């Protein structure tokens, strides 16, 4: 059993930011990379950015890339997405997702196992 | 595939010349390098290691 | 277990050899070694001054005699014997090679030589 | 953390992590003559490592990243056995037997990225 | 130290008397016995000898 | 990104074939097309990764396979409980990382 | 122009054009081993002073900008008195207490660098 | 193939294929010094030419490609009789006279290219 557990504001003005969160358990933290994806409120997913496990190497879908920051902390178990500038098309639901890559020494995932709840982020 | 790595722990059994440090006298004198007031001893964990007094150089 | 005394053989092997003071102690341990199984003992010495060491021949030297009286005290921590060999054995006093003095301190210390290159698979390419 | 050879008896991925605690420890005219073959034996014995890196394409590194595929005839192990359960000391008795063929097959794959390399330019 | 039988001024076994042989049953090689405890022996030269 | 806008259906006990299309420089050459199952209101559950293996817990009524440019999902012993959108997603490389296709719609009759 | 040293009186950025010129000037039997001792050190010198250059990442070059950030606890200093007005023999004085502290960092810099670079191939 | 200096008899294109077969061989008390003068001055030579290589920029390479253009006045000939017809040993005979100027065109352009890097950071 493990868990993902999203939180964070869900509304904002457009043109403000906005940071969420999401809290790990049931495994190790550490031995995973983790990513974010979104879910259209009438639509399908999109991968919006990725984080390795050791929280140096981050990546981002072109359309977040100059207004998102990913980050980790190893020793509170948790995930961080900072929003900035925020648009309209940015409304979704944020999922929390283990997975994404990889770390040379191990077999690749590049697959998403474990998906959190999601916070749901609207914006005005 | 095929990574390199350079400062990897492990050793082989061998055969050199040690050299003799101390803190007029028959034996070691000043031939012999000062010693560091300091030294070290590391414990290694989980290993096992084979040791013959009887064919020690 | 019967603990004898030394067999025969030179003087240098079958006493108990020591330098202490500047002076050479060839001294007499039958009185420690004449026991079945398990005040003070007092052990009779012979001094000389021309010694022979090791086990060589025709390098001996003269130990120049020392001035006034020469106590000495020390820690007997081991012993070195040799099995005489059937209900029985008997152990005697052994000595006269000078590498069993060393083994006795160095038995704990094995020397390696560290070998840094590797090669390992990964998942990576250049 | 731990010193000199103190990974000794960790899995291989938790240790070479540590490769620069090792890689620093690398380095009577009679007994001054057993001083002097010392020193000078530490010195070839590291310049010949160095050497060995340098033709494979690997300078100034301690992690080197090839372009020589694996042969799994050389040690049929997926990455978890390796990295996760064996220590360096357990793999390196593994493969004695292939040492030298990995490392001609290092200096030929370098030959060839160096030519080629010439001929972009 | 130089000596022959006893072993002197050496180091002692951290818990028992230990018996070591290269092969404890070849009556042609030696037993090395380390001590735990030391025994204390005092040696000495009664003459007031002169130097010239 | 990847395609199969349409629903799918069939009457339990019935299998069904669920497609996904993309392109050469995506999911042609890389074997990394994973697929999920979501459920409306719920997050996504992971069923296929890589091509053809599934996640202890994932029954082998799931399997797949690929083709060319195409991948697709097989459900076999259909069941009332398989309603949900499956997607499909694939590597497509560094750079642009992941892609979806859109969702289909699995109706059980 | 100068010869060796000759820009030791020099400024800092006046000088550190001139790092060749210093750089290769670093290269009876009793007398013969006073001789080994002496080319035998000049030769560990050297190489120790390689090595280390080598984990931070510097390897074959004299000049070698690192990823790691100026503290101003070091030396605070703007670059203009730094390099327009004093020498290298003045600021090895003014930072010689922080000497390891930076070449520590500079080897952690190199070690997650090293392994990031690892993972993107 | 061939073995050490087993290519000195052929051309200078069909050598430099074998560069690793030359640089891998490179590496009583009186008796012993003269021994350690031997293995030490082994090492002097090795490093000095590593050392060269360093501040030229090649570091690493038994084949470096520089940005020093070739004056006509070293030597006039095309590619094909350089490459395809003269060995290493006559070549090393028709440049001798050119040796330092060379060398010291080739540290030069390397420190004009080590500086304009650090300005591009
Ligand atoms: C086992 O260990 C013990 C303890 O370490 C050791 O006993 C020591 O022996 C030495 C030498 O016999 C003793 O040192 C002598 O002490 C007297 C005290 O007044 C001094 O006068 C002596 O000086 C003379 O010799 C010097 C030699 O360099 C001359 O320089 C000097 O001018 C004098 O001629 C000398 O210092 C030492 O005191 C004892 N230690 C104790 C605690 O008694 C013992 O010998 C070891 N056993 C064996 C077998 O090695
Ligand atoms: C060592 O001391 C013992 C004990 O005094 C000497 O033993 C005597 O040896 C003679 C030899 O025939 C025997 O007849 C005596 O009976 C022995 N004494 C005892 C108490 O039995 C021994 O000779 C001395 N060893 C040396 C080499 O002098
Ligand atoms: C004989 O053995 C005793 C016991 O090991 C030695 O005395 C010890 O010496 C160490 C040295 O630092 C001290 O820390 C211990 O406290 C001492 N023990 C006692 C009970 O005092 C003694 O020095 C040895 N004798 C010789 C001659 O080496
Ligand atoms: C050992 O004791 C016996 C007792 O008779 C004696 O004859 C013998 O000489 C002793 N050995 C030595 C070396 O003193
Ligand atoms: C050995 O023990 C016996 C037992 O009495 C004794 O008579 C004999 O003298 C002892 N030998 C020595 C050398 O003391
Ligand atoms: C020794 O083995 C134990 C087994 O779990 C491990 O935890 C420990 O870290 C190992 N030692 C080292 C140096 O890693
Ligand atoms: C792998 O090694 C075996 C022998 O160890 C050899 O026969 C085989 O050809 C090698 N594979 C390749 C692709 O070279
Ligand atoms: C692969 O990993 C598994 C651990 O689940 C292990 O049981 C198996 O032996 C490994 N396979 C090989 C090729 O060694
Ligand atoms: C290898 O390490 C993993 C770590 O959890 C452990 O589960 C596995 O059983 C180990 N394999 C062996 C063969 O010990
Ligand atoms: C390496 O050679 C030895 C020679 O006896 C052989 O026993 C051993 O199995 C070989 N190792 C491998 C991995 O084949
Ligand atoms: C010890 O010596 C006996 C004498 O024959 C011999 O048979 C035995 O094998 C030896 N032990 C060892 C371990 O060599
Ligand atoms: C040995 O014991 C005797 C018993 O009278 C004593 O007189 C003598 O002085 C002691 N010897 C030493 C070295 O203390
Ligand atoms: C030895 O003789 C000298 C002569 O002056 C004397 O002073 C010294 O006390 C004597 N030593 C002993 C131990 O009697
Ligand atoms: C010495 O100081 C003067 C002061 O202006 C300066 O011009 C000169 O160049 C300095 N020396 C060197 C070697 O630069
Ligand atoms: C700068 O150095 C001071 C002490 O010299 C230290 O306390 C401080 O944390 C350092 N700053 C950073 C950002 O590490
Ligand atoms: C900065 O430069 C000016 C020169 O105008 C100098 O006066 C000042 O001391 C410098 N500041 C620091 C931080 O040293
Ligand atoms: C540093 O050099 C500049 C060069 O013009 C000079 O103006 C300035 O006063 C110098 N600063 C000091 C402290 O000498
Ligand atoms: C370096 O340490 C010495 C020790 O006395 C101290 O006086 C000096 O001020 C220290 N340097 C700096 C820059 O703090
Ligand atoms: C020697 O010259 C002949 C002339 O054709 C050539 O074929 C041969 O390959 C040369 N030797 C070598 C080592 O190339
Ligand atoms: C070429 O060399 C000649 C002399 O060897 C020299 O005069 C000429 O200027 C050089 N050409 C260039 C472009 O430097
Ligand atoms: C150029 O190549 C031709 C071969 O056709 C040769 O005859 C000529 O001498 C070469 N020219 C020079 C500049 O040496
Ligand atoms: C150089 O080699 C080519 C190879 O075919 C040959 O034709 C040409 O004549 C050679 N030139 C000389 C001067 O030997
Ligand atoms: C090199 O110098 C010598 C000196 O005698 C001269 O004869 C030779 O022609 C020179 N080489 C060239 C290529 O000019």
């Amino acid at each position: 059993e493990v868990q993902l557990v999203e939180t964070g504001g869900g509304l904002v003005q457009p043109g403000g930011s906005l940071k969420l969160s999401c809290r790990a358990s049931g495994y190790t933290f550490s031995s995973f990379a983790m990513s974010w994806v979104r879910q259209a409120p009438g639509k399908g997913l999109e991968w919006v950015s990725l984080i390795n496990d050791r929280g140096g190497l981050t990546f981002y879908v072109d359309s977040v890339k100059g207004r998102f920051t990913i980050s980790r902390d190893n020793s509170k178990n948790t995930l961080s997405l900072q929003m900035h500038s925020l648009r309209d098309g940015d409304t979704a639901v944020y999922y929390c997702a283990t997975g994404g890559m990889s770390s040379a020494l191990q077999s690749s995932k590049y697959y998403f196992d474990f998906w959190g709840q999601g916070a749901l982020v609207t914006v005005s | 595939w095929v990574t390199v790595y350079y400062g990897v722990p492990v050793w082989k059994d061998a055969e050199t010349t040690l050299f003799c440090a101390s803190d007029h006298n028959v034996w070691a004198t000043h031939a012999c390098v000062p010693t560091d007031p300091n030294p070290q001893e590391i414990h290694l964990e989980n290993v096992t290691e084979e040791f013959n007094m009887w064919k020690n150089n | 277990i019967r603990f004898a005394n030394s067999s025969g053989g030179d003087l240098e092997v079958t006493t108990h050899s020591f330098n202490c003071g500047g002076e050479f102690f060839y001294c007499n341990t039958s009185g420690l070694f004449n026991s079945t199984w398990i005040d003070s003992i007092t052990l009779p010495c012979r001094i000389k001054q021309i010694i022979n060491m090791w086990q060589r021949i025709g390098q001996a030297m003269y130990a120049p005699p020392i001035q006034g009286v020469i106590r000495c005290v020390s820690n007997i921590t081991g012993l070195i014997l040799t099995r005489d060999g059937s209900t029985t054995e008997t152990f005697r006093p052994g000595g006269g090679d000078m590498r069993d003095n060393w083994r006795s301190e160095l038995y704990k210390y094995k020397v390696v030589k560290i070998e840094p290159l590797g090669v390992a698979p990964t998942r990576c390419k250049r | 953390f731990l010193g000199f050879l103190g990974a000794a008896g960790s899995t291989m991925g938790a240790a070479s992590m540590t490769l620069t605690v090792q890689a620093r420890n690398l380095l009577l005219t009679v007994w001054g003559i057993k001083q002097l073959q010392a020193r000078v034996l530490a010195v070839e014995r590291y310049l010949r490592d160095q050497q060995l890196l340098g033709i494979w394409g690997c300078s100034g590194k301690l992690i080197c990243c090839t372009n020589v595929p694996w042969n799994s005839s050389w040690s049929n192990r997926n990455l978890s056995e390796i990295w996760d359960n064996m220590t360096w000391l357990q793999w390196d008795k593994e493969i004695s037997n292939y040492t030298q063929i990995i490392y001609g097959l290092l200096e030929e794959s370098q030959n060839q990225q160096e030519k080629n390399e010439q001929d972009l330019l | 130290v130089v000596s022959t039988q006893l072993l002197l001024n050496g180091s002692l076994a951290e818990e028992e008397v230990m018996i070591r042989s290269e092969n404890i049953t070849n009556n042609a090689k030696n037993i090395l016995v380390q001590f735990n405890t030391p025994v204390q022996i005092n040696c000495t030269r009664p003459n007031n000898n002169t130097r010239k | 990104a990847l395609t199969q806008p349409p629903s799918v259906s069939g009457s339990p006990g019935q299998s069904v074939t669920i497609s996904c299309t993309g392109t050469s420089s995506d999911i042609g050459s890389y074997n990394y097309v994973s697929w999920y199952q979501q459920h409306p209101g719920k997050a996504p559950k992971l069923m296929i990764y890589d091509v053809t293996q599934r996640p202890s817990g994932v029954s082998d009524r799931f399997s797949g396979s690929k083709s060319g440019n195409t991948a697709s999902l097989t459900i076999s012993g259909l069941q009332a409980d398989d309603e949900a959108d499956y997607y499909c997603s694939a590597y497509a490389g560094r750079q642009t990382f992941y892609i979806f296709g859109g969702g289909t719609r699995l109706t059980v009759l």
